[PDB]
RNA sequence: CCUGCGGCACGCGCGCUACACUGACGGAGCCAGCGAGUCUAACCUUGGCCGAGAGGUCUUGGUAAUCUUGUGAAACUCCGUCGUGCUGGGGAUAGAGCAUUGUAAUUAUUGCUCUUCAACGAGGAAUUCCUAGUAAGCGC
């Protein structure tokens, strides 16, 4: 068949449903290349689960991302979140483990949001 | 019958489980019986039961634990034999029926908090009720999302 | 990864239990130490005589080398320098052990 | 002496990631221009915070400062400076306007002093916070003010907050905006010009405290 | 190695688009189309009344092309804005009918667009076929 | 119910309001309070050592507390939850405020560093993660799904590969330097990771026995389980004691039949340190006796040099040697009979560079 | 006008100091001997460094 | 005889109650909040924006409170209030009409804050006494034989009307003076879910169209 | 100005508007959540067509996770015009015409279109609300 790993992606109201599959290196979002995110100055919030590994570790694989909810920037926050929750599994999956643990440090001295959702669920005091 | 008749409601693996319950459920009531027959102003009496009717109520066999009367009269097999794991997946709505039930336990699907469990024939505590879940990664906890269209193969649930 | 120090035969490479550090034995001589986690030299040290084989024991970053005059020298991993020498061979030395 | 090889091909994407940009993997810069590298804070007792070391793209962190009492110490100074560029009732809740500034404003200290910005930012901010300000005492009815000293992070808190308050108030009526007297800000400031909104209250502040002590 | 109306951005596309279609000459812009207002809640004529008809249709183009049909109350939705109602709250209003149903008549004299079974405005196989012509113009504008 | 040691009594016995189990359980290292943690209630009860109320019933989770502990630097308490999130909770002077971290899988191991500034877990997809507590953030996390032997049962219908009884670590404890981890649970397997450089060290299996069930990967062509239930690192830090379905194990260093030199020259052999001793270079011999790390060339130099230059060579010892010759002292003169030999070695050490010792507090632990 | 600074050592607990005034025993950086108890203003903890405009100064209570 | 949701706490832990306000308050009413946060012992004052009535009750739960008081208000006049018992307890929303807030007064001072008496007059009816035992439980369990604030709940023409009083004793007579607010207060509705719900099982609600509506009382 | 309370020209309380360049205006970029919706009838209404607009009209889907609706909401973003002038900031007061709801619009129901272009240059003494996805901005 095809090999693909789903992941998915959470901000404020927004979901992102990224579908990772071996292929040959082109990486959309919502039928539209990712160098056409809309508010022009958090591309570089999105490029981050690009540039922070290496580009080099998209040569083979595709990301099929669709966003629905949120607004402008707190859907940016969550293809950012599955871009880099589905590069990392599919590297435990149909690439070599010693990868995977390369990424998951290499997010996680970055940002940990891209990885695991910061739910700011309320606290009475 | 009777041995029968509830090994089929609640299908059980050896029809010599029924007999292995009521004779604890007999031993209940034994138990119940003599400490009947102690005067009723005595304070082991009054703390001896109630510290009974705490632990019979946490492991569920026994609806309430104010009425003194279900100790003899509601102690039955069939109450303790709905306290199995295959009945209490079936009454938290986990597989269809009964038997189908047994069958993800057998195979492996089901867990109670850390360890996943084996026999179908786990007693589980009304206290120990909230923690059976399907096993984690599972080819049977992965349908259920795919359902709700909420898989997230970074958990590769 | 591609490491380029010798320019002869490379005769052994090894790495250290914490996956640190990792030496190179050539037959011209060098004795590179490098790092691993960092792709940066440590150091580079040069004996004497070609280096026909390596033993490295990961215990106690102690490693030994064969030369080709005829002796055995034992080098530091840490500390990057010889710490014993062992003469008495009269021919090439084909395999050795650490205990 | 020695190499190590560590790429292998050339890496080439199907997607085209620009020229600027994977060059960018190098250092991390801020805006894509401003290397971190490079910039001390030359006043001690200054560094543990004004928090340069951790490199960032853009002044945007989002994560949570509000919570313990000195988190807030380790914000990368350049978004700590363009989080308090929106404090109007006009400009509250609008970041992005604000990092729009501060990349239009980096630019500008750039072309006039070419060194760099973020050598000036933190340069700023060590010379407009105060050494010693004053505090009224009780003293039965009849107040003084008592001159004692001041703890660092409060040298940085009122140090960003007179720098922008400095550049709010003095592009109020002029056609200069936010971004360019912002800019003429921190200019003087680093030279401490006395020319400059803070370098002048903060010497009110330290002459106050001088003179009843 | 071909290009898809989706390889362009946006705006460089309804941009040279809108730009083509002016140096074509033939488009059919109606009488009025200095006095309109293009909405519900507008307040002024468009700034540029040279090349705002052919900017609009340019835009229109592109958004049929990628969809399958899409109608005249459609277009007045999509290119109606808030109207400010002075000292009320402001609401959405739909944008002016006859402007967008005469940019719909007059792309189907170039066959930009075709009458599709269900209802609607749909894109022809020929200007489906103009329109991926200039994205690769504008891809190629790289000297 | 707590316990004295001098008289073997109970104190008070501190119970909850409506009757709980209690799990686990976290002592303040100022002895003022002791909280615990349930399966029935979820809520951390906490008791005052004086007075046997319950000061408080610290609560927030979901699902229960696994463990509980408290940093004895800044006397801060970290609560366990199946919930995924691990609460650091303040609880002293005014501040009552506590701080959630998420977490992948249930977190049932937790670990509290002497330094008071890191927290170790284990949670149940395997991995060891470890957290700081003054940012929420994590320093790293070290990966034990695949280091982990795991028993097939006899009545097991399973390979032993796939059952997803025993690769998590039902307990972890820090050394007192820091810089290792010690996890146990209910598997055949004991590990000892190295936190900085992130790698395990050596692999211990618990025992083998077929009469226990869950030693054997693969039986031949119910029975007590073997899984270790809780580990600790001794003070005095030769071994750490794992207890067992077996009974309680120890391991330990005090064989040293082992060759671990630290600086060799060519120059430095066995003979030359005995050389040194006819030379009279009392501060060679020793040194050129630790570059070897050889417990009797030690006890040939240590027993050797007088009373007279015990001090002359307490302030000739460099600070680097100063933690592993107090460490040397300690195991050597518990059985040994100077007693008056030792302590002038100790009162020199002490006398030598009392402000070093203090000022390091951190690096001197296990020596203390 | 040499400026000293000073490390904090150990703020000062139950001293009846006017609101918003922490006092604090701060150890001079420049030579580890010396202490001198003076007064912060901001908020402030342990392991920080402070600067002193006048050293011989040794701030008393503010009432 | 309790009812049957206060019946486990009843007399033995002390309630921790929530007074917040309705969204994007007025700063007449959030002055009002406080009063109601000081008319109570053990509450605290939540201000209120951008949280769901879900996730404001199901983070409450969780946290462990007794119950919940929301205000509404017209232009700046507090209308409505509702308390609502949180471990699936009952819910009862008060429309409160003759409001006087305690900061319109003068700098008199600060009110007592001890444990009050209570007075409970003119509740005869079975519905009544719910109204009792739902208001009761909000207030410190055994106040002391001479604490000197008593708040009273009185019931003339179905409009429950409470006051706030402090009293000193003379040589002969009780004199009394009147601190905090002045409610006329009635019940509309009475869920036995929490307000949370919206579904659960109406005990009574204000009918107010039916023939003998005005001739009843509790009614 | 809106509104409540007093008073009977005014006193008080809740509020809305803007004084502008962190703006306005013109294009352009284009992203929410909670919700409601037609039977014995006229509901939510796509789409087409006509009208600068407001609206009109011919049709359609929907008793509804099905059709309206991805409610393409607004602040917001970019590019441009204006240039510190009660200015292009502000839109009160008012003239004239065109629409909509309604048996009925005069004392203007409301909407649209052109003209009229006021006070207001940050608000005395007073005083309200508020600690994190909150305050405030913003639309539904």
């Amino acid at each position: 068949a095809v090999p693909s790993v789903q992941t998915f992606g959470k901000k404020k109201s927004a979901t992102a449903v990224a579908h990772v599959k071996a292929g040959k290196g082109l990486i959309k979002v919502n039928g539209s290349p990712i160098t056409l995110v809309e508010p022009e100055i958090l591309r570089f919030k999105v490029y981050e689960p690009l540039l922070l590994v290496g580009l080099d570790k998209f040569s083979n694989i595709d990301i099929r991302v669709r966003v629905t909810g949120g607004g402008h920037v707190s859907q940016v926050y969550a293809i950012r979140q599955a871009i880099a929750k589905g590069l990392v599994a599919y590297h435990q999956k149909y690439v070599d483990e010693q990868s995977k643990n390369e990424l998951k440090k290499a997010f996680t001295s970055y940002d940990r949001t891209l990885l695991i959702a910061d739910s700011r669920r309320p606290e009475p005091k | 019958h009777r041995d029968t008749q509830v090994m089929r409601t609640y299908h059980i693996q050896n029809r010599e489980d029924y007999h292995k319950y009521n004779r604890i459920c007999g031993d209940i009531r034994r138990l119940a019986n003599k400490l009947s027959l102690l005067p009723p102003t005595d304070p082991f009496r009054r703390k001896h039961e109630q510290l009974l009717l705490d632990k019979l109520y946490a492991m569920g066999v026994l609806t309430t634990k104010s009425k003194i009367s279900d100790l003899e009269n509601k102690v039955t097999v069939s109450a303790i034999c709905r306290r199995r794991l295959p009945v209490i997946m079936h009454r938290l709505k986990m597989a269809e029926t009964i038997q189908d039930a047994v069958k993800f336990i057998e195979q492996g699907h089901v867990r109670v908090g850390p360890n996943l469990i084996n026999d179908p024939a786990y007693l589980v505590t009304r206290n120990m009720e909230d923690y059976v879940t399907w096993v984690d990664n599972s080819k049977i906890k992965k349908t259920l999302l795919r359902y709700r269209n909420q898989i997230d193969d970074f958990d590769f649930s | 990864k591609k490491y380029k120090l010798h320019k002869r035969a490379v005769t052994g490479i090894s790495l250290d239990g914490m996956n640190r550090k990792m030496v190179s034995c050539g037959l011209d001589g060098i004795v590179g130490f490098y790092d691993f986690n960092k792709s940066t030299l440590l150091g580079k040290l040069k004996l004497d005589a070609p280096i026909t084989a390596m033993v490295y024991h990961r215990s106690s970053d102690l490693f030994a080398l064969a030369l080709d005059d005829l002796s055995i020298v034992v080098i530091d991993a840490v500390t990057q320098r010889v710490v014993r020498q062992l003469w008495g061979h009269s021919n090439r030395i084909t395999a050795f052990d650490f205990s | 002496d020695f190499e190590v090889v560590e790429e292998f091909t050339p890496v080439v994407l199907a997607t085209p990631i620009p020229e600027e940009v994977q060059q960018a993997q190098t250092e991390i810069k801020l805006f894509n221009k401003w290397s971190f590298e490079e910039v001390e804070v030359k006043d001690a007792s200054l560094v543990d915070y004004v928090q340069v070391r951790q490199p960032i793209f853009v002044a945007h962190t989002a994560g949570r400062y509000a919570n313990k009492r000195f988190r807030k110490a380790q914000c990368p100074i350049i978004e700590r400076l363009t989080n308090s560029l929106m404090m109007n009732g006009r400009n509250n809740g609008k970041k992005l306007k604000a990092v729009r500034i501060i990349k239009h404003t980096l630019d500008i200290i750039n072309v006039l002093t070419d060194q760099n910005p973020i050598q000036v930012v933190v340069d700023a901010i060590t010379n407009t916070g105060p050494r010693e300000d004053t505090t009224r005492v009780g003293g039965g009815g009849a107040a003084r003010r008592q001159a004692v000293d001041v703890s660092p992070l409060r040298r940085v808190n009122q140090a960003i907050a007179l720098l922008t308050i400095g550049a709010r108030e003095a592009a109020f009526r002029n056609i200069k905006t936010i971004a360019e007297t912002l800019a003429e800000e921190l200019i003087n400031a680093a030279k401490g010009s006395s020319t400059s909104y803070a370098i002048k209250k903060k010497d009110e502040l330290e002459r106050v405290a001088k003179s009843n002590r | 190695p071909g290009v898809s109306v989706r390889d362009v951005a946006a705006q460089d596309f309804i941009n040279a688009y809108a730009s083509f279609l002016q140096r074509q000459g033939k488009l059919e812009v109606p009488g009025y189309v200095d006095i309109v207002k293009t909405s519900s809640g507008n307040e002024m004529p468009p700034q540029d009344a040279e090349g705002w008809f052919y900017k609009r249709a340019a835009s229109v183009a592109r958004h049929i092309y990628m969809r399958k049909q899409v109608g005249v109350g459609k277009l007045n939705k999509l290119y109606g804005g808030a109207k400010s109602r002075g000292v009320r709250p402001y609401k959405h209003i739909d944008a002016s009918g006859s402007i967008n149903r005469k940019v719909l008549q007059a792309l189907e004299k170039i066959g930009i667009v075709e009458i599709s079974p269900k209802g609607g405005r749909r894109i022809s196989e020929n200007g489906q076929r103009d329109l991926d012509r200039i994205a690769a113009q504008t891809l190629e504008e790289d000297e | 119910r707590a316990w004295d040691l001098i008289r073997y009594r109970n104190f008070r016995t501190f119970t909850g309001t409506e009757r709980i189990q209690f799990n686990c359980l976290a002592v303040d290292p100022s002895g003022e309070v002791v909280c615990a943690g349930s399966l029935d209630n979820f809520d951390i009860h906490v008791w005052s050592v004086q007075t046997g109320q319950l000061l408080d019933a610290l609560s927030g989770h979901e699902g229960p507390v696994s463990c509980l502990s408290f940093s004895q630097e800044n006397s801060v308490l970290a609560s366990a939850s199946w919930d995924k999130t691990i609460r650091i909770w303040s609880i002293f002077g005014r501040s009552q405020q506590v701080e959630p971290i998420e977490v992948y899988s249930d977190v049932l191991a937790l670990s509290m560093r002497p330094d008071g500034k890191e927290v170790a877990v284990s949670t149940l997809k395997g991995q060891i993660s470890i957290f700081n507590i003054e940012d929420a953030k994590q320093v790293g996390n070290i990966d034990c799904r695949k280091d982990i032997i795991s028993g097939r049962f006899n009545q097991d219908r399973f390979t032993a590969k796939n059952s997803e009884r025993s690769k998590f670590f039902t307990t972890i404890h820090y050394s007192f330097d820091g810089m290792a981890i010690v996890a146990g649970g209910n598997n055949n397997s004991i590990c000892l990771y190295d936190v900085p450089n992130e790698v395990l060290l050596k692999r211990f299996i618990v025992s083998r026995n077929m009469a226990l069930n869950g030693t054997l990967e693969f039986l031949n062509s119910m029975r007590p389980e073997v899984r270790v239930t809780s580990v600790q690192f001794s003070p005095t830090a030769n071994a750490f004691a794992a207890a067992s379905t077996e009974g309680l194990l120890i391991y330990s260093t005090n064989d040293t039949i082992l060759f671990d030199p630290f600086d060799l020259d060519v120059d430095v052999t066995p003979h030359s340190t005995v050389e040194a001793l006819r030379e009279k270079q009392f501060l060679n011999a020793l040194v050129m006796a630790f570059r070897l790390n050889e417990e009797y060339l030690i006890n040939k130099v240590y027993e050797a040099i007088p009373i007279k230059e015990i001090p002359l060579v307490a302030s000739n010892i460099p600070a680097i040697y100063l933690p592993r010759i107090l460490k040397f002292i300690g195991d050597f003169a518990i059985e040994s009979q100077h007693i008056e030999f030792n302590l002038i070695w100790i009162k020199a050490l002490l006398s030598a560079s009392g402000g070093y010792i203090n000022e390091h507090k951190y690096l001197f632990s296990t020596a203390m | 006008t040499p400026v000293t600074l000073a490390k904090v050592i150990k703020v000062l607990g139950r001293t009846g100091s006017r609101g918003g005034v922490t006092q604090v025993r701060v150890e001079f950086l420049e030579d580890t001997s010396r202490t001198i108890v003076r007064n912060v203003k901001g908020p402030v903890r342990e392991n920080d460094i402070l600067v002193l405009m006048e050293s011989e100064r040794e701030a008393r209570r503010l009432r | 005889q309790v009812d049957d949701e206060y019946a486990a706490t009843s007399g033995i832990m002390d309630p921790r109650i929530i007074v917040t306000t309705s969204r994007d308050p007025s700063t007449r009413l959030s002055q009002f909040a406080k009063e109601i946060k000081l008319l109570f012992p053990n509450a605290v004052r939540l201000n209120r924006g951008n949280y769901v009535m879900p996730n404001l009750v199901d983070a409450c739960k969780k946290s462990g409170t007794t119950d919940l008081v929301v205000l509404h208000e017209h232009r700046g006049v507090p209308t409505s209030l509702t308390i609502s018992h949180f471990p699936h307890g009952p819910t009862a929303q008060f429309s409160l009409h003759n409001v006087v807030m305690r900061h319109d007064i003068i700098n008199a001072g600060n009110q007592s804050e001890v444990n009050p008496h209570l007075i409970f007059d003119n509740f005869t009816t079975a519905l009544g006494k719910r109204v009792v035992c739902i208001l009761k439980h909000l207030f410190n369990a055994g106040p002391k034989k001479d604490s000197e604030r008593v708040i009273t709940f009185a019931n003339r023409g179905d409009f429950i009307s409470v006051r706030q009083h402090v009293y000193v004793r003379t040589r002969e007579g009780v004199e009394i003076a009147e601190v905090g607010p002045r409610f006329e207060m009635r019940l509309f509705e009475l869920r036995l879910g929490t307000l949370e719900n919206k579904d659960a099982d109406v005990e009574w609600q204000l009918r107010r169209f039916i023939r003998t509506a005005n001739k009843k009382d509790y009614l």
